[PDB]
């Protein structure tokens, strides 16, 4: 069957679920900002921006 | 004049009375008789807290906070005798009445500072 490192190409005859794969990706990446940006202020003070 | 009931829930009952644009005289003081105050309201309309910095040099500003316990922290029905000195200043010596309340204010960020807003004695 496929080796480990071709699973993606079932993709590549397949729009749809290439779309989707992409969308999926998108998601992770919006998803990574958001996660990034709570955790940061979870953790900022932004009482001294001087030193 | 309003009765409780077309004050209740209004946030009436937290402000002090004022008086009109008119009122600009003069009342006169007797310097044989005693006077009291029969009446003090006091109603805070701004907190502000004095910032604590990480080095003096650096002057430390009083800075605007947002009030969290509502409309509960005027002072009011307070009262005492209002002396006349021999240099003709008075003197108010507070001896009764609503005065303190205990107020939480919070600083940018989210710091609460409870203070207990009073003129007791
Ligand atoms: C953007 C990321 C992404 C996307 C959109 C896809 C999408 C796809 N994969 Mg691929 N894949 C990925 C990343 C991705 N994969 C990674 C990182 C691996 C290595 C583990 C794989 C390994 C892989 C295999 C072995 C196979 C696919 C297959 C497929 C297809 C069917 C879905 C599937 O079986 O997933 C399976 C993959 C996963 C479920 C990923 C595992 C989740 C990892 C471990 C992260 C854990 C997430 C968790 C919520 C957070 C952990 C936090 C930490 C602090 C512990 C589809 C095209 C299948 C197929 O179509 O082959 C022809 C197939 O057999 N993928
Ligand atoms: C947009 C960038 C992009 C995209 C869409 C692809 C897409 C593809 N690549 Mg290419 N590639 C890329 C960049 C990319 N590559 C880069 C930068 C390199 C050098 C590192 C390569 C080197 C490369 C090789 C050597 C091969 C591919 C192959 C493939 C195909 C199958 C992938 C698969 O099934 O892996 C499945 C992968 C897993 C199941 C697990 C991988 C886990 C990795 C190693 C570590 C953990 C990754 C982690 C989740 C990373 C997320 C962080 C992000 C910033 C990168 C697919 C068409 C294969 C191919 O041509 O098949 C015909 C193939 O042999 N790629
Ligand atoms: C009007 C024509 C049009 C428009 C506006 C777009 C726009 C887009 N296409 Mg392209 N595309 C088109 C024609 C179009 N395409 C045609 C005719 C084909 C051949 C079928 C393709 C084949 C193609 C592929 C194969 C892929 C794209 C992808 C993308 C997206 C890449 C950026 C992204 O994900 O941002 C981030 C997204 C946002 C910030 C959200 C935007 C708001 C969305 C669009 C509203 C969704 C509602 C809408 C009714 C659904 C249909 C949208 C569709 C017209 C794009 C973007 C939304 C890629 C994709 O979708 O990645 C996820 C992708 O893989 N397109
Ligand atoms: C320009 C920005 C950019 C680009 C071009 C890519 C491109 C890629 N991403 Mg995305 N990514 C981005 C930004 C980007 N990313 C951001 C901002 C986030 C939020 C953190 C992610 C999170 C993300 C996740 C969670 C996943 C991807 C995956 C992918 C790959 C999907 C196609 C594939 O099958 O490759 C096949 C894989 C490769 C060719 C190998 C890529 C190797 C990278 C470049 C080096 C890292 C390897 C190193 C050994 C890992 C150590 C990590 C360990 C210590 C934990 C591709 C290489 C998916 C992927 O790798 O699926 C297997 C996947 O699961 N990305
Ligand atoms: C569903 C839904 C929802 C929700 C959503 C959510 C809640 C999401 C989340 C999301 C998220 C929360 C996401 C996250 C993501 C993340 C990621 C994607 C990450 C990644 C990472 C990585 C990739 C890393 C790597 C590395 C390491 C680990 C170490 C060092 C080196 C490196 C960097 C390489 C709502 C309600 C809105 C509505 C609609 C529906
Ligand atoms: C419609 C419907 C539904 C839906 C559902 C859904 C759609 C869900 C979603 C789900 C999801 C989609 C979820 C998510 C998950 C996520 C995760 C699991 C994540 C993780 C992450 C992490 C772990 C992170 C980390 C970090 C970073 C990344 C940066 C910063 C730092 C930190 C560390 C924080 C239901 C069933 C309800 C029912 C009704 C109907
Ligand atoms: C949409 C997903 C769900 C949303 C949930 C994720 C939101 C996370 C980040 C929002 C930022 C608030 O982040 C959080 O703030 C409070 C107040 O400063 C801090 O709380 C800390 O400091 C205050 C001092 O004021 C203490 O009362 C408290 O006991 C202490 O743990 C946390 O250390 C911080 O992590
Ligand atoms: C996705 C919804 C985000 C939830 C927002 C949390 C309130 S906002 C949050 O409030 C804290 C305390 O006032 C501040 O210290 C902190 O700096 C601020 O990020």
């Amino acid at each position: 069957g496929l080796p480990w490192y071709r699973v993606h190409t079932v993709l590549i005859n397949d729009p749809g679920r290439l779309i989707a794969a992409h969308l999926m990706h998108t998601a992770l990446v919006a998803g990574w900002a958001g996660s990034m940006a709570l955790y940061e202020l979870a953790t900022f003070d932004p009482s001294d921006p001087v030193l | 004049t309003l009765t409780y009931d077309d004050i209740v829930g209004t946030g009436l009952a937290n402000k002090c009375p004022t008086l009109d644009d008119t009122a600009r005289g003069a009342y006169p003081i007797d310097s044989s008789q005693t006077y009291r105050i029969a009446r003090l309201c006091l109603q805070p309309t701004t907190f502000l807290v004095k910032e604590e910095p990480k080095n003096k040099r650096q002057e430390a500003e009083f800075v605007p906070t947002k009030l969290v316990t509502r409309e509960t922290t005027s002072l009011d029905q307070i009262q005492g005798e209002l002396k006349v000195n021999s240099d003709g200043s008075l003197t108010f010596v507070e001896e009764d009445g609503i005065d303190f309340q205990p107020v939480t204010v919070q600083m940018a960020g989210g710091e609460r500072i409870p203070l207990l807003f009073t003129v007791k004695n």
